Order: C-alpha cells, then structure tokens, then sequence
C-alpha cells in the first residue's frame, strides 16, 4: 500500500457565503451610468446535479433593501427644507361645479409667509387634500406633521418611473439558478444551471397586490413558510396577467412661489370644469377564473370540502388597508373592499382612490416628502402578477376558511423576484491520494 | 457589381430543384448572403441566410425541415435547393447580398461559444420567379 | 444577429462528473478567476476587485511555499496515512464526485498541510546545501 | 419580434417637406451602440435600392434629401424637395432578431 | 533603453531585448481628493501585472521569456511567408495583421498546456 | 469543556535560538506576511461603505499586498524565485567579517547578526544583482548556443 498525495488545482468545489452585489445594465434609480457590458450573459446548464436550497434566508433580500434606502437618501440631499409651512391656516371650502361624492377633500386655505427678503410677507393661497391637514383647536387647522419630524420637497427634475437592474456577482464567486418549475420555496432542486448576471428586476413598489411582476411557468402556485401556522403572510403568483386601468380624470394646475433666497415653493392653481373622483377598472370574468384556480390549488392542502371564503380587511392602519402604486408619479390609495367579497364551496368593476401628499416611507417617522402637484391627466395601464394572503386559526372542527389581506414589510416583495437564486464561494485548492512518487 | 438571379420555372407540387446566383466583383469568402421572398402585389419576406465561411444557416419559420442551401466558394456560386414544393408558395425570389463586411468569428473565453455578426442589406439583383401551379 | 458555435467546456460544466475524467478542465477555472470587468457602486466595485486580489495572492502564497509553485499538478514524498480514508482505489476514482469527496475529508486539511510544508522545508533544502558541498 | 409602418400612404405635390414614420415593437440599441433601423426604397417592376443605414447616415452616393431619425421608441424620415422621382415603396427594415420583419407598403405619388 | 525598439523591424530588433527586458524589469523599484485617484492608480498596476504573471503561470512559458510550444501554426490565421514577415513588418503591423485570432491562439495553448503534459506526465511517474 | 493538547513550531518560535538550528522554521514564520488573524469581519467588510474608516482599512490592505509584491519581486529579479533558499556566484568578501564559522552556525542569533552586518547592505544588493546579470544571461546567450 505503497502511497502519496497529489495536491490538485482549480478543482470545481463549492462552498456558502455572504459577498456584496454589483450593478449592471433626470432618473435617480439607478444612475445615468451604471456598468457597461456585453449585456448577454449566458447560461450555462450542468448534468447530475442536487442542489438544497431555502427561502426567506436571503442576504440578497436585505443587501436590496438597504441598497435603495441608501439611494433614496442619496435623492433626497440637495432639496429644499419645507421649514416655513408650519404655520396657522384660514380656510374655505370648494364649490363650484362639483360632484357630490367629491364633497369635503378639497380645501381652499391661505396663510402669511416670508419672500426672499427677510423684511416683508405676502398672501399665499392653494389648495389641499382633506386626508393632510389636522384641526388646531373659521377652519383654522394645522399641517399633518407638524407635532413631528420636518417636511421636505422633492426637485421636480426627478421622476420616479422605475428601470430593470441586472445583479451580477465578483469574481471567484458564483450565482446558481433552479431550472425545475416545480420549486416550492425550500427543498433540492434536481436541474441547475448557472449565469453570470441575473435577469431584469423592477424595484415597483405597492401594498397588497403585485404589479408589473413576472409570471409562473405552469400555473398558479401557492408559496408561505408554514402553512399550519396562520402566523404566516401567503405569497400567490398567477399564470396570466390581468390588465388595469387607473387614472385621474381631474386636469390640474400649479403655481410657482419665491419663499427664501434661492427657495421657491410649488403651489396649487385650479381647475377647469368639474371636480371628479379618481378611480380604478378592471375585468370581472377573468377575475372569477382566476379564483377559482386560486380554490383549486387551494384544496389540495386544506379540507378539501371546508368552506374557502373572502373576508375584507381587519382594519388596523391606513397603509395596509388601501392599495399603493405609482402610476404617474405620484401614490394613489385605493379603497378596495369590493375585491374581497366571495364565498365559494366544493364586467366592469369600479373602485375609488384616494391620493396623499405627505408621505412617510418604508417604515420611518424620521422624514417627510412633500411632491409637487403634477399638472394635467394622468393614465397608466398596468399589469397584475401576485397576492399576499393570512389566515386565521382555531381549528374548530375545520370550517369556514376565511382569507384577508396583508403585506406589510417589502421584503416579501423582493423574494417575489428572488425566489430562486443562491450565492456560492468558490475553493479551487484541493488534494487526493495516489500510487505516484516524486523524484530525486 | 454583378449578380444574377437565374432560375425561373414553373412546377405542380410535390418537385425537387436546383437554383443558382452568379457573383462577382467582390472578394466572396468573406461576405453573408441573404434569400428575400416577394409575393405577387404584396409586400417582402425573409426566408434564409447563410453564414459568411459557409457553416452557420438559419431559416424562416415555415421552412424548417424542407430546405437547403449551399455556398460555393471555389467557383463562387449560390446553389440553393427547394422541397416538396406548394402552390400557395409562389413569390418573386431574389439573391441579394448585405452591405456591411463582416470579420472573423469572436471566442468568448467563458465557455467558448463562437459567435458571429449579421446585418441588413444594400444591392439587390433583378430576380426571378417560380409559379408553383396545378396545370 | 447572432449565432452560437459552441466549441470548449463549460464554466464549471465538468462538477457533475466522475474525478479522474474531470481532471482534464481544470484550465477554465483558473483562466475565468479575475475578469468580469472584461459614489456607492464604485465604492463596492473596487470592493469586490480587492476581494479577488486578496484570495488569488493568498492562493498563490500557499502553492509558492510548497515545492508545487507555477506548474499545475505534482508529486511529493508525504507516504499516505490510512487514518483519513480506507478505499481501495476505484471506488474514488471511479465512483465519486468532487463535493463527495470534500465532505468526506473536511476535517483534516490543517495537517495535511503542515506535513507538505514539513517535508517540503525538511530534507529538501539543508539536504541541498549538503549536496552543494563535498 | 413585429414592426409597423406609419401612416399607411401618401399623394404628395412639390414644394414641401416630407417625413415618414416606422414604430417599433421593441427598443433595439444593440451591444455594438447603434440601433438596427434601415430604409430602402424600390420602384414599380425594378429592384430595391438602400435608402438610408445607422438610424440617421445617409448612403454613398445619394443627394443630400435622404437623411435618418429617431431613436428606440420611434424612428421617421426626412426628406425636403419633393420630386417625382422619389415616388414609389418605401420599407422600413428590422435588422435585429431572427427574423427579419419588414415594412409594409407607402404608396408615393403626385395630385390630380 | 526604455521602448528603444520602436521604429525597428522585428527580425531587426531580435537581439537586443534582453537589455530591454533588465530594463523593463522595474517600476515599483526606485521609489483627500487627489488620494483617492493615487489609489485607484495603485489599483489598476497591480491588476495588470499580476494579469501578466497568470497568463505566464498558466502556460509553460513561465520561466524564462521566450519558449517553445507543441502547436502546429495554422495558415487561416495569416498566409505571408517567414522571410517576408521578419524583414519586412514592424510590430503594430503584425498586431493589426493577428488582432481577431487571439483568443482561439490562447485557448490551444491552454489545451496543450493541459494535455498530454501533465496527466501524460502522471502516467510517467508510475513504473 | 475545552482542553488542549499536542503541540507544534508554533509563531516565532525560534527568535531566541541558534541560526543553524533556527534555519527551519521558516515557514511557519512567513506564511504570516498576508495574516494574522487566519472570526465574521465579512458583515463589516461590507457595510462600511459610507465612512472614512473602511477607506482606511482599504488603505491597509492595500498597502501590505503591495510590500508582498515589492519582497517577491525583488526576489524574482534574482534568478531565486520561487525558492525557499538559495546559492550564488558572488564570492564573500572577507573585509566584511573573518570570524570562523563554528561561531555564527553555534553561538550567534540573528538580532545579534543584523546589529553586526546593517552597513553593509546595498553593496551586497548591488553585486547580486550583479552576477544575476552578468553572465547569468550574457555566458547563457553564449550558453544559447545549440
Ligand atoms: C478584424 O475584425 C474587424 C471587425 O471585428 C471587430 O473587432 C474584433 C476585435 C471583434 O470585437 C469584432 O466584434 C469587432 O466588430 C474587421 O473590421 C472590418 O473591416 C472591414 C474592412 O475590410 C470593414 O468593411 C468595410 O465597411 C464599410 C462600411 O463600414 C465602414 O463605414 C461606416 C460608415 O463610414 C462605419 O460606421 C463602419 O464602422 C466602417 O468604418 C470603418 O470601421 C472600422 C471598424 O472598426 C474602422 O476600423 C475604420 O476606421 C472605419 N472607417 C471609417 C472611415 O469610418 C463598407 O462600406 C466597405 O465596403 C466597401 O469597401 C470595399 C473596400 O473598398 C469595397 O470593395 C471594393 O469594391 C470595388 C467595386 O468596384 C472594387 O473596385 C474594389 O477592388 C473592392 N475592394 C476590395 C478590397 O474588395 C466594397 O465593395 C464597398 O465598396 C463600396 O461599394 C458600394 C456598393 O454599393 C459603392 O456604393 C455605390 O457607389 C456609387 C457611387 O458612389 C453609387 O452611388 C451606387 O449607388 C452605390 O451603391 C461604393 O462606391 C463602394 N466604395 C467605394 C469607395 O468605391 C468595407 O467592406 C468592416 O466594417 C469592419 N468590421 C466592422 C464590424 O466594422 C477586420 O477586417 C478584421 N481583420 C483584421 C486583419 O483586422
Ligand atoms: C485551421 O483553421 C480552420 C478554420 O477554423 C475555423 O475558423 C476559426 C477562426 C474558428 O472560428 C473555428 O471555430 C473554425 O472552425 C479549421 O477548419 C475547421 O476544421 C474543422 C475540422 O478540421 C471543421 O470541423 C468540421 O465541421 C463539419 C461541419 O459539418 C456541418 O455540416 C455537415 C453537413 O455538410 C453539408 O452536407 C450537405 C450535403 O452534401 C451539403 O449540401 C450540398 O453542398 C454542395 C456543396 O457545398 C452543393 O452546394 C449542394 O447543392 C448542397 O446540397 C452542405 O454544403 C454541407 N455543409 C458543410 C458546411 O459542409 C453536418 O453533418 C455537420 O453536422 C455540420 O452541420 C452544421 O452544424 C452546425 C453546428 O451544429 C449547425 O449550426 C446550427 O445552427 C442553428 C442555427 O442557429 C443552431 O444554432 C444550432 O444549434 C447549430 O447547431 C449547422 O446548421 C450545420 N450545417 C449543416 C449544413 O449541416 C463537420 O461535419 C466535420 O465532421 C465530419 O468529419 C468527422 C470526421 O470524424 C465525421 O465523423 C463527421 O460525421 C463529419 O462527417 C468537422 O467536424 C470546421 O468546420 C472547419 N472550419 C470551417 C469554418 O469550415 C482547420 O481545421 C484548422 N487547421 C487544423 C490543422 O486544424
Ligand atoms: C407598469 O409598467 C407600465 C409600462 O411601462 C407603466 O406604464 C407607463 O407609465 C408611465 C408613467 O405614467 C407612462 O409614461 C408617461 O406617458 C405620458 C403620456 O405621453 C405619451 O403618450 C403621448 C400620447 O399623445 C405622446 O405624445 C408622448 O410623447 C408620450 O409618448 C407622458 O406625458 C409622460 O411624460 C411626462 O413624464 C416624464 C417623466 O417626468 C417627463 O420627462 C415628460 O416630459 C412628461 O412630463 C412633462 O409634463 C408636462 C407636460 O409636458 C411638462 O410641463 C413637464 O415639465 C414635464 O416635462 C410619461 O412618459 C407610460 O406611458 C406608461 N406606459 C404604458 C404602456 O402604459 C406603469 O406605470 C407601471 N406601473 C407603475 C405602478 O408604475
Ligand atoms: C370604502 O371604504 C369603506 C370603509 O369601510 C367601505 O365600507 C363602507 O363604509 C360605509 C361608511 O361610509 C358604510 O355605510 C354605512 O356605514 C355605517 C357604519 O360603517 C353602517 O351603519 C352601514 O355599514 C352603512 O351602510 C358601508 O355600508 C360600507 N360598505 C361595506 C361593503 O363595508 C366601503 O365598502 C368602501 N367602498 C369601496 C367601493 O371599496
Ligand atoms: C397674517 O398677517 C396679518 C397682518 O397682521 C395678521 O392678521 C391680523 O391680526 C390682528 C390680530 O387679530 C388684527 O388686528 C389684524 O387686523 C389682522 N390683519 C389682517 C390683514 O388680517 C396675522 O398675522 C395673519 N393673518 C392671517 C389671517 O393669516
Ligand atoms: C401629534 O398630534 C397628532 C394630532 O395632530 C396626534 O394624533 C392623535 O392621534 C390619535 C390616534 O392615535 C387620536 O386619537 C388623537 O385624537 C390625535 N390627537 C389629536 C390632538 O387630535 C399625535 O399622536 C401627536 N403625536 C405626538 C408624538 O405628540
Ligand atoms: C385641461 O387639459 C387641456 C388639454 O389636456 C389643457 O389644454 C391646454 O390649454 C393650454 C392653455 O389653456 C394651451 O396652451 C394648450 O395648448 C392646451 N393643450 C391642448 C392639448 O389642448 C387645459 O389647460 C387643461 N386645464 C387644466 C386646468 O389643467
Ligand atoms: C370591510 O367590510 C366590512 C363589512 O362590509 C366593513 O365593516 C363595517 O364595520 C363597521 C364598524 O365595525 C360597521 O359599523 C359597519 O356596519 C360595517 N359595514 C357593513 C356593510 O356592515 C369595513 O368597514 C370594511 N373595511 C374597509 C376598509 O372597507
Ligand atoms: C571588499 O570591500 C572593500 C570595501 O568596499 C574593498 O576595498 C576597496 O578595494 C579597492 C581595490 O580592490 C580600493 O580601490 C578601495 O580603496 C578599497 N576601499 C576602501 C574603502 O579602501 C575590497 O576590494 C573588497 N574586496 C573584494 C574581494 O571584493
Ligand atoms: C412545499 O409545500 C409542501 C406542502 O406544505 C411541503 O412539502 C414543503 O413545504 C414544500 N415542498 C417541498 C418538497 O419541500
Ligand atoms: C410550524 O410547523 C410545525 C411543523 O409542521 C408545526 O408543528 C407548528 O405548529 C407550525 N407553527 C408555528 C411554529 O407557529
Ligand atoms: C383602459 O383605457 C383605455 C382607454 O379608454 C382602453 O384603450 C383600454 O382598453 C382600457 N383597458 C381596460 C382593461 O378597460
Ligand atoms: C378533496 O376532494 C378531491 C375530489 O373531490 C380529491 O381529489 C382530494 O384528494 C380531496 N382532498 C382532501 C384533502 O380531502
Ligand atoms: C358583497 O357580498 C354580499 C353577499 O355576498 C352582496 O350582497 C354584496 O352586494 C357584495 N358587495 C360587493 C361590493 O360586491
Ligand atoms: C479492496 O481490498 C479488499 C481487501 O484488500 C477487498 O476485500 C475489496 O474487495 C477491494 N475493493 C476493491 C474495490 O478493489
Ligand atoms: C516565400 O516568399 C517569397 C518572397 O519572399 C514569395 O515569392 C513566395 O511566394 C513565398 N512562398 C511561400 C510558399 O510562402
Ligand atoms: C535559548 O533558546 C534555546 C533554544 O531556543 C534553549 O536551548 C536555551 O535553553 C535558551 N536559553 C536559556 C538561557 O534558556
Ligand atoms: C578559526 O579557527 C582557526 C583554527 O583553529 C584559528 O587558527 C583561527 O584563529 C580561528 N579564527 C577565529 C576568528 O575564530
Ligand atoms: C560561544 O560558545 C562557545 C562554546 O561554548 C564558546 O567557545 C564561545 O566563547 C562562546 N562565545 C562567546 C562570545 O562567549
């Protein structure tokens, strides 16, 4: 048994880590330059090849997440501090011409306020939603945010139209890839091929559908941690998208107003004609066959004759209630109760929205931004890919499931996309035994 | 320059042939050739290209598994085969050439993977017609 | 406009294959370890670039200390312990992959390598000046 | 990957500019750093002959009418000085993806 | 001399490169805003001299500075005759003469390097 | 419950010895150029991104990759490369020292030699370089001759 080592090189061996990302490819998404490239990376599939995989584990999760919280504070510098807003307001209502269901948002109101000389004031009138402003004690009230942190603006060269990102990985690393369609969220994959840069990832923001996403291969599938616990928000992903419309039929104006010494503030004009409800329309048909398939995976992991049925939202706060997007760029809030509302046992639709000004963020109280009113009509088609589900308990004798709305933390957001990737750190150093011998 | 599109003729279905394009006044080896499809009062049509050293062929996508094409660079000839022939398959087909010179192919040092270049066209021929018919 | 001519190995295409057949593509590792690129982002591109030039020099050090420094692989004169693994030469050679065969062995690098650079120092270079006189 | 023309056609008299349009499906701004947008023209019973290459660069040999425009999300023309030899088909070209697509047809003539 | 070669014929400026070579054998030996840029350029010189040390490393040739190699010179690549090529062309004009077959030359030399040179060479190494 | 046992070398193992014998514990001593600390800084290796701090961390790395690359070339300017030890061509001047070699190889150490020999540096680097150079390449060009 006469025998040696060999010591080998560059021999294909995988290991785990974490690494830090790299971008690929007047807007502040990305950049006006982010990396140039051949941008055709190209996949390479492997042979007799297990791999294990897991979800909601993902480094590639958070590095995003603090990627665009680091580049939304890298918009936000070089504006303008709304510091002389925080003042006393005298009111009006709005009349003419109007429709009735649009009684009580707009607000016609005026105040004093500085000009860049530091030595006189003016009269500055415009106008407000009903959902931004607080009573004080005629209507004297006072600005939402005020007993809190300050406001800001937002430069108005600036939109917020949202562009595909490649992730790519540093070298001596490796980026993996599960080719089987199959793939709940956790368990091996048994066909992986490799690339080099990923696909095309729209950061799109919104509360409890998903839009402009990517589809399933096969069918609808149903994706959550653990189903037996009801403590778990529930990820859906369709296999054919559903249009929308949405759109502002109000035709708008906007001022412009020299506050400060290089300062000017962006205020409200009016309106020509009538004062309309901003609204959302979808199909009613597809809807119903969407449903139904939604059932008929849902079935094969529940009762099967246990009553599956819709309730509406639990209440709680107003962010997860309605429904945010960005169309246009600016929020709307939707007030979406009629889409919940189905029982189901073994072509219009119409839904108000509502828009904010002062919106918070991702989960701080410590900003404030403050968009200007964007003149004109808007319209925006979108499409419709993904739903976020709960679920309550008590399991008393198996009856009566009844689902709700949810996603509150973007996070799941971003495994919608991610649910498939994995990093790998690559050891190419590695030795064998054998009948060889060196040589004197 | 000088290209030829001969071959004219007239056929019932279920045939086999041979067609040819004669060149000249450029140094063939190094350019790709095209295969464009008129239909009588209709617009254009692309059917074939081959590559540019003759190793590399893409069809359209009604073809694809009936035709052939061939490139000679010694006598500097197009031969072109057609099969199993339709009357609805009646057009004017021509043989013309892209502008742009391409060059050798490019090696990718991640997993190889030969690749190559094309781009449209500039000269056109006079043509020629087929008429598939029944009698 | 394009057309593909695939001619070489894949990057790592060889990982599901049998050990002494897949021995022979070990040269696309090697040639795909420092290119890629053939505010913020710049900050971690260069990040990144020196991440890759820490563990290729550290790779580099660990060959040029042994006496297996530029030339792919080698020899020794380390005689096998059989405490580690006990097969009977076929079973590995013919029968095992390359992940197999780093879980198996996966605590006992650390010796392996002091004993290389052991035998390596020893009897190799002081022998050598003995050899360089008479 | 589909392509149409815009508008459909056009009688046109002398003494005026012209412009004629092409919309994409896609946006086509090729690794190389160009767009793959040809025009070339034929005339009735005659062959085609190339109008116009790299989006806006007119072709050797060509009076200086001919020109190029626009970019991935639309493309036109540009033509001043309208003669009655510019009469014909002009075919706007994808010269991207397989397979090639084409423009569909712009019948050019004079007024009566 | 440092780039002395420059306006010469290759087969002219045969000899003479290894005083070249002792020459090109330094750079590093003989030692805020404007930091950052010095380290970037810090960056770049060691990325490409350690670029040229694997592409030695990897081959054969990683010892001395011309060598010789088991690859038969295919004629798709050029077709002019050696007396021609050595008193007759300088050096950027062979480059624009061979800068598209690069990368297929590398990847045959890569192949030779592997094959029959060390596995071929641990067959040798039993008796 | 941790408890310790065999032992090796170990890091300096040898400062207070005898060169003869202290002559083999070089690897151990020099693998350690590029560490040290051979344990997560990954997670702060990435987050640093907006500071000075990691900026200077950067400038640390840096800096030791490139005194490696200023000792390993300048050795492989000498036709030593790749080498633990090597011999030469320059004969010893014995100007220098002429103590016997049974007092250097038995009864010195090394802080002792460098407090000794620290003037004569450069003239030793000059001549090194000196017949790498000279015949090393001009007799081998006449050694070229096949
Ligand atoms: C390598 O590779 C490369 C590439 O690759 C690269 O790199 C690599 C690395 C990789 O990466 C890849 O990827 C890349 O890509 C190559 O390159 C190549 O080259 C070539 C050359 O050979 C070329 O080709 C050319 O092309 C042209 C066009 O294009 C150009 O232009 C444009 C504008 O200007 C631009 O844009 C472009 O770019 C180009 O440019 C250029 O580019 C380049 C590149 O980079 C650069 O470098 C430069 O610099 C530039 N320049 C400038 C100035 O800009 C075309 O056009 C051409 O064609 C033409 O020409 C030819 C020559 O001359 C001709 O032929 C002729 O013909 C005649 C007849 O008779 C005869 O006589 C003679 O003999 C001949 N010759 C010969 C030689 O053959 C042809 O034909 C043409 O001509 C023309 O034709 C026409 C027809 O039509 C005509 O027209 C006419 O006219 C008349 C009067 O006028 C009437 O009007 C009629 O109607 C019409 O039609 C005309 O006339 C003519 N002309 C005259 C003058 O006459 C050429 O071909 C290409 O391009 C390239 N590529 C690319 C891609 O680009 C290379 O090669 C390789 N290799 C090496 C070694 O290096
Ligand atoms: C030096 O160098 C040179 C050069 O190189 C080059 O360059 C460089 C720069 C680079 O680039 C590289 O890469 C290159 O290569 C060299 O040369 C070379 O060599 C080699 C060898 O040595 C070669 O290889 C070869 O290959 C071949 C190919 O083949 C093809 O084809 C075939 C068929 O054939 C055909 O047939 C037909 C019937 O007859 C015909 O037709 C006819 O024709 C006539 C005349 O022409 C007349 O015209 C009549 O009319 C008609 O009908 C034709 O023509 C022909 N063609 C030809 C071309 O020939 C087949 O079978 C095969 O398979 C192939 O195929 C192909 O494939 C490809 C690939 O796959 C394909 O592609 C495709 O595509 C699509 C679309 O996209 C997709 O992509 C897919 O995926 C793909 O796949 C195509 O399509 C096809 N085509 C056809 C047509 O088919 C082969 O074959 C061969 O093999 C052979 O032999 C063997 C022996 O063992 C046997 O086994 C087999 O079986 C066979 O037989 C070979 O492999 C190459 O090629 C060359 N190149 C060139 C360019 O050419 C040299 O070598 C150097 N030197 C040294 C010393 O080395
Ligand atoms: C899911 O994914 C879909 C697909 O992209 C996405 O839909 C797209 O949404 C965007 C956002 O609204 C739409 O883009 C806008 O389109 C309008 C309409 O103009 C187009 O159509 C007219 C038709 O007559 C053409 O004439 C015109 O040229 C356009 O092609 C534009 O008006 C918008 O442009 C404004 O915004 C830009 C960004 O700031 C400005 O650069 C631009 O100049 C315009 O702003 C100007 O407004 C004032 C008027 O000129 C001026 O005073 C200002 O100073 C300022 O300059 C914008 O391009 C796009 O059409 C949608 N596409 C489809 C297919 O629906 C969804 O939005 C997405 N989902 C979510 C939630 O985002
Ligand atoms: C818009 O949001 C409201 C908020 O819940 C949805 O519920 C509707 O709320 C109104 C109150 O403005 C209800 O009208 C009356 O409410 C009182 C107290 O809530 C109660 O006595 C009765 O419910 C009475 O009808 C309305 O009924 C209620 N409707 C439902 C279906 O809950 C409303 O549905 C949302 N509309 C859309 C189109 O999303
Ligand atoms: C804006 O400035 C005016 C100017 O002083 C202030 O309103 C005055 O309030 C005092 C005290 O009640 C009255 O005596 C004056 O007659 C008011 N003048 C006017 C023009 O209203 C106050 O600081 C601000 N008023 C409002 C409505 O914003
Ligand atoms: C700052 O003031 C606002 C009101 O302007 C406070 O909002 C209160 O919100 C609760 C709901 O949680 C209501 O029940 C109260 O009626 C609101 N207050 C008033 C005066 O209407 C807000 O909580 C205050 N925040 C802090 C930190 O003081
Ligand atoms: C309502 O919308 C129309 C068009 O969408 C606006 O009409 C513009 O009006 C200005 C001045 O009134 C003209 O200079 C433009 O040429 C008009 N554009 C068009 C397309 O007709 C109108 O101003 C809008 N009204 C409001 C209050 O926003
Ligand atoms: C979701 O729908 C339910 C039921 O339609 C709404 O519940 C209302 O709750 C209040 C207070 O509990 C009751 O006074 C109302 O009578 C209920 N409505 C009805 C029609 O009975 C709930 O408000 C809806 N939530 C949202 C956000 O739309
Ligand atoms: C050893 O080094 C000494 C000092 O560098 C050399 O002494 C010099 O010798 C030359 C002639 O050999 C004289 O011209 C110099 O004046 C001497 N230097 C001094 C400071 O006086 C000595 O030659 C060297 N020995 C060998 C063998 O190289
Ligand atoms: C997907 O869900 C099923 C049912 O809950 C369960 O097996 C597991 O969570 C996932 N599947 C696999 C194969 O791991
Ligand atoms: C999670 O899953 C386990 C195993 O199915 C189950 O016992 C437990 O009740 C679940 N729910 C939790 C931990 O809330
Ligand atoms: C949305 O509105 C536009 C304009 O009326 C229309 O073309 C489109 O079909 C609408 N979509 C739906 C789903 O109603
Ligand atoms: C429910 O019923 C369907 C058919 O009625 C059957 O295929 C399925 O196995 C049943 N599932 C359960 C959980 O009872
Ligand atoms: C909600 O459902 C109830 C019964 O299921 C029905 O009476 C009511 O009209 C529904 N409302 C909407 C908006 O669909
Ligand atoms: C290895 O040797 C043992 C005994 O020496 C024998 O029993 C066994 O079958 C052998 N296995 C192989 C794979 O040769
Ligand atoms: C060799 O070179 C001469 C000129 O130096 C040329 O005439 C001859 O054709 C060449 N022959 C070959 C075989 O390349
Ligand atoms: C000095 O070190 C040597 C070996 O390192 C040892 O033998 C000797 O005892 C030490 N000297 C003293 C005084 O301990
Ligand atoms: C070296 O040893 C020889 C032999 O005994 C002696 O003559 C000489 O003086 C010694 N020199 C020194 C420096 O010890
Ligand atoms: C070193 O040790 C040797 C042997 O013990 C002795 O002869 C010599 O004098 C010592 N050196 C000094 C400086 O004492």
């Amino acid at each position: 048994e006469n025998l040696w080592v060999t010591v080998y090189y560059g021999v294909p061996v995988w290991k785990d880590a974490e690494t830090t990302l790299f971008c690929a490819s007047h807007n502040v998404w990305a950049t006006h330059a982010c990396v140039p490239t051949d941008p055709n990376p190209q996949e390479i599939h492997l042979e007799n090849v297990t791999e294990e995989f897991n979800m909601w584990k993902n480094n590639m999760v958070e590095q995003m997440h603090t990627d665009i919280i680091s580049l939304w504070d890298q918009s936000l510098k070089p504006c303008v501090k709304l510091t002389p807003l925080c003042v006393t307001l005298q009111c009006t209502n709005v009349t003419n011409n109007i429709t009735d269901d649009m009684r009580g948002e707009l607000k016609n109101c005026s105040f004093n306020m500085t000009t860049e000389l530091r030595d006189k004031k003016q009269k500055v009138y415009s106008l407000f939603y009903r959902l931004d402003v607080v009573q004080i004690n005629n209507k004297e009230y006072r600005l939402i945010n005020c007993n809190t942190s300050a406001i800001t603006q937002a430069c108005p060269k600036v939109s917020f139209e949202p562009i595909p990102i490649h992730y790519c990985a540093p070298a001596g690393f490796a980026i993996l890839k599960c080719k089987d369609k199959k793939f709940n969220g956790t368990g091996p994959c048994p066909s992986v091929s490799t690339v080099q840069c990923t696909h095309g990832i729209k950061p799109v923001v919104s509360t409890q559908l998903l839009l402009n996403g990517s589809l399933a291969e096969e069918e609808v599938m149903i994706r959550s941690e653990n189903i037996t616990n009801n403590a778990k928000n529930i990820l859906v992903q369709f296999n054919t998208p559903v249009q929308i419309n949405c759109t502002r039929p109000n035709n708008n104006t906007r001022k412009s107003i020299r506050i400060g010494p290089g300062q000017a503030f962006y205020a409200t004009g009016d309106i020509i004609g009538d004062i309309r409800q901003a609204h959302c329309t979808v199909s009613k048909a597809t809807w119903n066959e969407t449903l139904g398939k939604v059932v008929k995976q849902l079935r094969k992991h529940f009762g099967n004759n246990t009553i599956i049925r819709f309730a509406n939202s639990s209440g709680g706060d107003l962010e997860v209630t309605t429904h945010s997007f960005n169309c246009g760029g600016e929020f709307f809030y939707c007030n979406t109760s009629g889409l919940f509302n189905s029982t189901w046992i073994s072509d219009s639709i119409t839904l108000p929205c509502r828009i904010k000004q002062i919106i918070n963020m991702w989960q701080r109280i410590g900003q404030a931004m403050y968009a200007p009113p964007i003149q004109g009509v808007i319209r925006c088609v979108s499409n419709i890919t993904g739903l976020i589900l709960t679920r309550d308990g008590g399991s008393t004798n198996s009856t009566t499931e009844t689902f709700r709305p949810g996603g509150g933390d973007m996070r799941d957001n971003w495994r919608s996309e991610l649910y498939k990737y994995k990093v790998v750190k690559i050891e190419p150093l590695g030795v064998a035994p054998t009948r060889a011998k060196r040589r004197v | 320059v000088q290209l030829v599109e001969s071959g004219g003729g007239v056929v019932q279905p279920g045939k086999s042939v041979r067609l040819s394009c004669v060149v000249s006044d450029f140094p063939f080896s190094k350019y790709p050739m095209y295969w464009v499809r008129q239909a009588p009062g209709k617009g254009l049509e692309w059917v074939a290209a081959i590559s540019g050293d003759a190793w590399h062929v893409v069809y359209s996508n009604s073809v694809q598994g009936r035709f052939l094409v061939s490139r000679d660079n010694v006598k500097n000839t197009l031969y072109l085969e057609m099969n199993s022939l339709k009357i609805e398959d009646t057009a004017v087909y021509r043989c013309a050439r892209m502008f742009q010179e391409s060059g050798p192919p490019r090696l990718d040092r991640w997993s190889g993977r030969n690749y190559y270049y094309y781009s449209g066209m500039d000269v056109w021929g006079q043509g020629t017609t087929v008429t598939v018919s029944s009698a | 406009a394009v057309g593909i001519g695939a001619v070489f190995l894949g990057f790592l295409g060889a990982a599901g294959s049998t050990m002494g057949a897949a021995s022979m593509t070990l040269t696309v590792q090697a040639r795909n370890l420092l290119s890629g690129i053939v505010t913020v982002w710049g900050i971690k591109q260069l990040q990144a670039r020196v991440l890759a030039v820490e563990r290729y020099l550290r790779d580099q050090q660990l060959l040029g200390i042994w006496g297996c420094s530029g030339k792919l692989i080698c020899t020794t004169n380390v005689p096998w312990n059989s405490s580690w693994s006990n097969r009977n030469l076929s079973e590995i050679w013919d029968n095992m992959t390359w992940l197999q065969w780093d879980k198996e062995i996966s605590n006992y690098t650390q010796i392996i390598y002091g004993l290389l650079e052991e035998s390596q120092n020893q009897q190799e270079k002081n022998e050598q000046d003995l050899l360089a006189l008479d | 990957i589909v392509m149409t023309q815009t508008p459909l056609s056009l009688s046109v008299t002398p003494g005026q500019p012209a412009s004629i349009s092409c919309k994409s499906s896609e946006s086509l701004r090729q690794s190389n750093g160009k767009t793959s947008l040809y025009w070339y023209r034929q005339k009735p019973g005659q062959s085609p002959q190339l109008l116009v290459f790299e989006v806006s660069n007119r072709f050797s040999g060509v009076s200086d009418r001919f020109v190029g425009s626009g970019s991935g999300t639309d493309f036109t023309l540009r033509i001043s000085r309208v003669e009655a030899e510019d009469v014909g088909f002009y075919y706007c070209m994808q010269s991207k993806d397989f397979p090639l697509t084409f423009g569909g047809g712009t019948k050019v003539d004079l007024k009566r």
